[PDB]
RNA sequence: UAGGUAGUAGGUUUAUUAAGAGUUAAACCUAGCCAACGAUCCAUAAUCGAUAAUGAAAGUUAGAACGAUCACGUUGACUCUGAAAUAUAGUCAAUAUCUAUAAGAUACAGCAGUGAGGAAUAUUGGACAAUGAUCGAAAGAUUGAUCCAGUUACUUAUUAGGAUGAUAUAUAAAUAUAUAUAUAUAAAUUGAUUAAAAAUAAAAUCCAUAAAUAAUUAAAAUAAUGAUAUUAAUUACCAUAUAUUUUUAUAUGGAUAUAUUUUAAUAGUCCUGACUAAUAUUUGUGCCAGCAGUCGCGGUAACACAAAGAGGGC
């Protein structure tokens, strides 16, 4: 669509990719600064700079957003509880609480 | 009792003798090359007589049973040439009676074997420009251009339809000169049409044969008992023949009768586009216990019988 | 989509060809599954137009067909569409504006033309 | 005629003939056996598949080669 | 498979269709009738006879049938709101006209099943006359004497 | 497709839907199929061999046992028993292939724009046939009635014409059209008064079948038919052709021959930019096979046609052209009615 | 398997359940109930279809795949919660394994995978883009459901090249248009000496397309998001205008040296005495070796064994 602009909290795209997360400042020099780099590659162009599937899928998710006066706050995946998943708990949790508290 | 059989001519043809060892030569090609003839430095094959096309609309089709496989002719006064032993060309000892008076049926069958296969009837450059100026300027049917100069309706709307190809190929001078050249060409070989010829004239009255029908079904009724087409139809629970012939008449795009608008009460809705939207919505009302894919319905993919379609595009795709 | 009673998508067709039934189904049974009721049918694809009808103006179109008084009854007993029927229904001016999300909800995009009910 | 009897992984004890010229077939030799009985040898109602197992194909066939275990020759 | 052709070789199966009105509706006066008239005895009789007892603890007659009114069940079914309540809130004017169009839709559906059945009705029972007319004057042609008929011999006095 | 081999052996002598000059003595010899003294299987078996190699030999066997229709379709005459004449026997037999007719690669060949099954194959394969203006490159497409199609212009051309001679071979019929060219201006200037004997009285035994009589008289009217001296002087000797001098180089070899008839081209490469023998003439033997459809309307100028229904079996008459006879079609249909049993 | 049954058959009452009933428990009565049109017992088996196979059909077969139903989640019983569970829960026990040695955990008939068994059945793959499901007010998170790809001719379908093509040289004055070109010379693979062929088969000639290359690029999905994916398809310097069923054609802007990317085609397998399609013969073996669905073949002219040639199927 359109580019949209600069702001006092997102002032480049290194801060851009910097709120986002996910360790997508790791992209910083694929862009290179460039507002508008980030605002008109697709998933195509992405995809032939080296980004991998999950992580240009969430630059192109947080992009819509802020085109959007939408949050770009960084969202965490989900993580398995610390006694692990549902399936395997009542194993790790046996095993943790007799060897932690006898 | 059956064995494997050489298809050797079954005309007298001149046998191989003491052949040379290094000829390598086979009773089959040397009954070719009589056939053919000698060939010219130029690849031609003059002295058949087949090997140039009529010019005159008389087919010349394959006659050997009639000739006794002699085809070989003078190229220019077309009078017979035989083989003989010295290994030349020259006029037959007794004239051939069998090739003189030709049935006028047999002229028109190019499979000595197929009394059943006709070739058809070229329409000239004139008949197709009256047709095609009755139907779209003057407005005649179908059914009448039809019954005027004895050809099937298909035939009439199908010329109809060529003829406005041939306008637009002329008017964007897309016709070369080796069109025209083969066209002519393919006219000079074929018999013309002639409405006025009744026996060329095509019959008119044929009718589908349904297959309810093609059971022989009879009544035993009075003996002074009128029974007609009519009360036939009704006990074949079928209409009139008469009416089948007059509603397949009907069907021409410029036939009279052509109707259709019973099926215009379907309910449609078109959805809204907005601009950036790449389709549009179509909605078709339709009836539950009707509509839908059919859950449990027999896949045939891995049969024989697997449904083969085409699309819009003509893609081949899997029904 | 909540509730027990849900206006969903079964997919059919074959692989890279999907075709779609709208069905009313029990939330817990399976995609595929004889629903309670097969409301119509779902063509993802468009229709290819051709390179003049491009020029000439024409829209590709998606066919759907739906029997459009069965679905209003679904509506009517409490039955919840899923986003993408519901997306459908309020292109076939069944459902109305009041069920848009404020993800789709296009408040400022102009109309190139108007829905139009009509009689084939 | 040369046959073999083989004790099959099923227990059941058989009478195998070995068809083509010449086998390679000895005691404790793991085969293969198909159906289909030798006509002239009554209590033979199955063979022994060429080209299978320890037996191996006819050697220098040449004909009906799928029959008898022989790979084409190059 | 050949068990396809009876059902015009459509192949698979679709759900039963259900029905909007799970009974009959008070406006089926045919059906209504159905259910008052007295019951057969005899051979072909329904039902305990008169002297005869019924067994201990089960009821003698069938269980009247429940007919649905059409307008009872949209009363009680998606009533209207009772007062035109002050829905400023975005929540609840959405909720406001979903409410409303699901009540259109409900009250379409029960009306125009109802018309629909009383409709049919009236329609099978002016086919079913039309047939029977169609049947006397197709047999009163059959029993019309033609010319013909004098060639066929008869002993109508034996 | 089944591979092509073998299509035209002369000892088997089966014929195919082709041109070929190999396939027209087929034809000619055959003298129908022969069916005496064979049992019913026999019988079966040969006419399976024959009509099959007409009627799809490019189908495999098991492909044409599902095509293959138990069904036949005729038409009923509804005035044959108001006209009074002898009436004909339906050949209903002769429609045992007919469900083939609809493919659009038979079809091709029916209208005469390939000169076999197997060219109007790779016609449609190459993108060269379209059907209502959509290009179809399936050649197992089946044809509806009405449905029109057509073939791109240069390979109808290229398939009724006669083949493009290489240069080199067009070369050295150059030079021997020069040496018999010189032959005749020896003739006519050491006895004109002969040759235009000669001439004269070839002229009369035309018969109208050949045109250069025609064009003669123009000549004659160009220049009472009484012999003039200035035409042997008139005639001149063309100049030798030194096929390796010329050899490589065809703009130089097409500006060193200038013939009364061929001039300053090589032999059928008026125009080596075309597919075809230029000017462009009839393929050879093209005679014979030359049948005009019954169920297709044809315009040889545009390359169009148009299919006009399928073909049916009337009184004395099927439209499914076949060159094998009742009998065999219905030994054929025997066999495949039980799938070769 | 000829007798079976003893809550067994029926009646009455209470308990229990939302609810009938020897359904369960308790009490009291009657002597019944089933059975040679097969009881009881034993064995075997998940069932079925608008599914698949076959047949002219009635039918028969299968129950993999699609769908419906039932049962089970190592084995048995019991209990809790709940509308509904003898739950893939809990309890106890049984079998096996494991580590943390506890009145412990685990049980792959979830996906992938391994060993075993067997004639025989696949990746320890990608993605949540699509369709669903769960949680959340939402933003979103999760999903071996699912969607894709991999492996495997297991099945089906399409494609897997068309036209022309029986030799080569030398040969011939010195433009009203010719024309049946004619002579010599050499060469000519296997078989065979003529109805004995292999064979238009090969090579060669003409013209193509696929692939490659280049540009372009949908659709699955839109507010945005595409795993598949090096997408399909299309176009052959790219763009544009005009005319132009399709399509074609002209002319233009930029682009290379008057023309404009390149360019193909190596099938197997069985069979040829009759049933049963296969006539062109020949060699080896000699009741041996072997062939064989049936009849049979083989003892020196084997149409049947083992091969060559030729031939018939798919
Ligand atoms: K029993
Ligand atoms: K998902
Ligand atoms: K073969
Ligand atoms: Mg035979
Ligand atoms: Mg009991
Ligand atoms: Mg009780
Ligand atoms: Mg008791
Ligand atoms: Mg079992
Ligand atoms: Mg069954
Ligand atoms: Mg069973
Ligand atoms: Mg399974
Ligand atoms: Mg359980
Ligand atoms: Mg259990
Ligand atoms: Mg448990
Ligand atoms: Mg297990
Ligand atoms: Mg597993
Ligand atoms: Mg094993
Ligand atoms: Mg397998
Ligand atoms: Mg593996
Ligand atoms: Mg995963
Ligand atoms: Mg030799
Ligand atoms: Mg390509
Ligand atoms: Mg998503
Ligand atoms: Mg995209
Ligand atoms: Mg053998
Ligand atoms: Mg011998
Ligand atoms: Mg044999
Ligand atoms: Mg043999
Ligand atoms: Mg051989």
């Amino acid at each position: 669509s359109t580019i949209p602009k600069p702001s006092d909290q997102v002032p480049d795209v290194d801060a851009f990719l910097n709120k986002i997360g996910r360790n997508c400042n790791e992209l910083k020099d694929t862009f290179e600064n460039n507002w508008n780099n980030l605002f008109q590659w697709d998933s195509k162009i992405l995809k032939e700079k080296g980004v991998n599937i999950q992580q240009r899928k969430y630059i192109l998710k947080q992009v819509h957003n802020y085109r959007n006066n939408r949050p770009i706050h960084e969202i965490k995946l989900g993580k398995k509880s610390f006694f692990g998943g549902e399936r395997k708990r009542k194993a790790f949790t046996a095993k943790w609480k007799a060897e932690n508290k006898q | 009792f059956s064995r494997r059989r050489i298809a050797y001519p079954f005309y007298p043809f001149k046998k191989l003798g003491r052949q040379h060892p290094k000829k390598h030569d086979t009773n089959l090609k040397t009954a070719m090359r009589q056939f053919l003839g000698p060939k010219n430095y130029k690849g031609e094959y003059v002295m058949n007589k087949y090997f140039t096309v009529p010019t005159n609309h008389v087919p010349n089709y394959i006659k050997p049973d009639l000739e006794r496989g002699q085809s070989l002719e003078h190229p220019v006064t077309k009078k017979p040439l035989q083989l003989r032993y010295d290994g030349t060309l020259g006029p037959p000892p007794v004239e051939n009676k069998r090739l003189q008076n030709i049935f006028k049926d047999r002229l028109l069958q190019p499979f000595p074997s197929n009394p059943h296969c006709k070739t058809n009837y070229v329409l000239s450059p004139q008949l197709k420009q009256s047709i095609f100026e009755e139907i779209t300027v003057e407005g005649l049917s179908a059914q009448q251009v039809s019954q005027k100069y004895g050809l099937k309706i298909p035939r009439v709307e199908a010329i109809v339809k060529l003829v406005s190809v041939e306008n637009s190929w002329n008017r964007r001078n897309r016709v070369s000169s080796d069109l025209k050249t083969m066209d002519e060409t393919l006219y000079r070989m074929f018999p013309v049409f002639d409405s006025d010829a009744s026996f060329k004239r095509e019959n008119l009255s044929e009718i589908p044969v349904p297959q309810k029908t093609l059971a022989s079904r009879f009544l035993t009724i009075a003996e002074s008992e009128p029974f007609g087409p009519v009360d036939a139809a009704h006990v074949l629970e079928l209409e009139p023949a008469v009416e089948t012939l007059r509603n397949l008449s009907t069907v021409g795009e410029h036939s009279s009768g052509h109707q259709q608008s019973t099926n215009k009460n379907t309910k449609v809705i078109y959805g809204e586009l907005v601009e950036g939207e790449r389709s549009q919505y179509k909605f078709t009302n339709a009836k539950v216990g009707k509509v839908g894919y059919r859950y449990g319905s027999g896949n045939r993919d891995n049969k024989k019988d697997r449904r083969i379609g085409f699309n819009k595009l003509g893609q081949m795709v899997y029904i | 989509t909540c509730g027990l009673v849900r206006i969903r998508l079964a997919r059919f067709g074959r692989k890279n060809s999907p075709v779609y039934n709208i069905v009313v189904a029990n939330s817990r049974k399976a995609r595929d599954a004889k629903p309670i009721e097969v409301l119509g049918t779902y063509v993802p694809v468009p229709s290819p137009v051709t390179k003049r009808e491009l020029k000439r103006g024409v829209v590709p179109i998606k066919d759907v067909k739906l029997d459009f008084d069965r679905t209003k009854y679904w509506i009517g007993v409490g039955a919840q569409p899923s986003e993408t029927v519901t997306k459908l229904l309020r292109k076939a001016g069944i459902l109305n504006d009041a069920w848009a999300t404020s993800k789709n909800s296009n408040v400022n995009r102009k109309v190139v033309f108007e829905r139009m009910e009509t009689l084939e | 005629r040369k046959a073999c009897r083989v004790r099959l992984t099923n227990g059941n004890v058989v009478s195998a003939y070995i068809p083509g010229e010449g086998h390679d077939a000895q005691e404790h030799s793991i085969v293969y056996v198909r159906g289909g009985r030798c006509q002239d040898l009554p209590g033979v109602k199955y063979h022994v598949i060429r080209g299978a197992g320890d037996l191996s194909g006819v050697v220098n066939r040449i004909s009906s080669r799928s029959k008898y275990g022989a790979k084409k020759p190059s | 498979g050949k068990g396809a052709a009876k059902y015009g070789f459509k192949s698979g199966v679709f759900p039963t269709t259900r029905s909007i009105l799970k009974s009959p509706t008070t406006k089926q006066t045919d059906i209504i009738n159905k259910v008052k008239s007295p019951k057969p005895k005899g051979v072909l009789g329904i039902g305990y006879a008169k002297g005869v007892k019924h067994p201990k603890g089960s009821h003698r007659l069938s269980p009247k049938v429940n007919f649905i009114d059409v307008d009872n069940l949209i009363a009680k079914t998606v009533a209207e709101p009772q007062s035109i309540k002050s829905s400023n809130g975005s929540a609840q004017k959405v909720r406001l006209q979903k409410a409303e169009l699901r009540r259109k839709f409900l009250i379409e559906a029960f009306r125009k099943e109802e018309a629909r059945l009383l409709h049919k009705h009236e329609y099978l029972q002016k086919r079913t006359k039309e047939l029977e007319k169609a049947k006397e004057l197709e047999l009163e042609k059959l029993n019309k004497e033609k010319s013909s008929d004098l060639t066929i011999m008869t002993l109508d006095k034996m | 497709p089944r591979k092509a081999n073998l299509l035209k052996s002369l000892a088997r002598g089966r014929v195919r839907t082709s041109f070929n000059k190999y396939n027209l003595f087929n034809l000619y010899k055959k003298g129908g199929v022969d069916l005496k003294s064979k049992s019913l299987y026999q019988q079966k078996w040969t006419a399976k061999q024959e009509t099959r190699a007409y009627h799809g030999e490019h189908l495999t066997e098991k492909r044409w046992q599902t095509v293959f229709k138990p069904k036949l379709d005729s038409v009923a005459q509804l005035d044959a028993s108001l006209r009074g004449g002898e009436i004909k026997e339906t050949p209903f037999l002769l429609q045992t292939f007919a469900v083939l007719e609809k493919r659009l690669d038979f079809a091709l060949f029916r209208a005469m724009f390939a000169s076999s099954v197997r060219q109007a194959r790779q016609f449609i394969l190459h993108g060269n046939v379209r059907v209502n203006g959509v290009k179809i490159k399936h050649p197992s497409y089946t044809l509806k009635p009405g449905d029109m199609f057509s073939v791109k212009p240069d390979k109808v051309l290229e398939a009724l014409g006669a083949k493009k001679p290489s240069f080199q071979e067009a070369l050295k019929i150059d030079k021997t059209q020069i040496v018999l060219w010189n032959k005749y201006v020896k003739e006519a200037k050491t006895e004109p008064k002969e040759v235009w004997e000669k001439k004269l009285e070839n002229f009369e035994k035309m018969s109208d079948s050949n045109p250069k009589k025609l064009q003669f008289q123009e000549f004659l009217r160009q220049y009472s038919l009484t012999f003039d001296p200035k035409w042997a002087k008139n005639l001149k000797y063309h100049d030798p052709i030194k096929l390796s001098e010329l050899e490589g180089d065809e703009p130089k070899a097409r500006k060193l021959i200038n013939l009364p008839w061929q001039k300053n081209y090589v032999y059928g490469r008026q125009d080596p930019k075309k597919p075809f023998f230029t000017p462009w003439k009839p393929r050879p033997f093209l005679s014979p096979f030359a049948i005009l459809p019954h169920h297709l309307e044809i315009s040889f100028k545009t390359c169009h046609a148009v299919y006009l229904r399928d073909p049916v079996a009337r009184p004395g008459q099927s439209e499914v052209i076949s060159p094998f006879d009742v009998p065999v079609h219905e030994r054929a249909y025997m066999y495949y009615l039980r799938n070769g049993k």
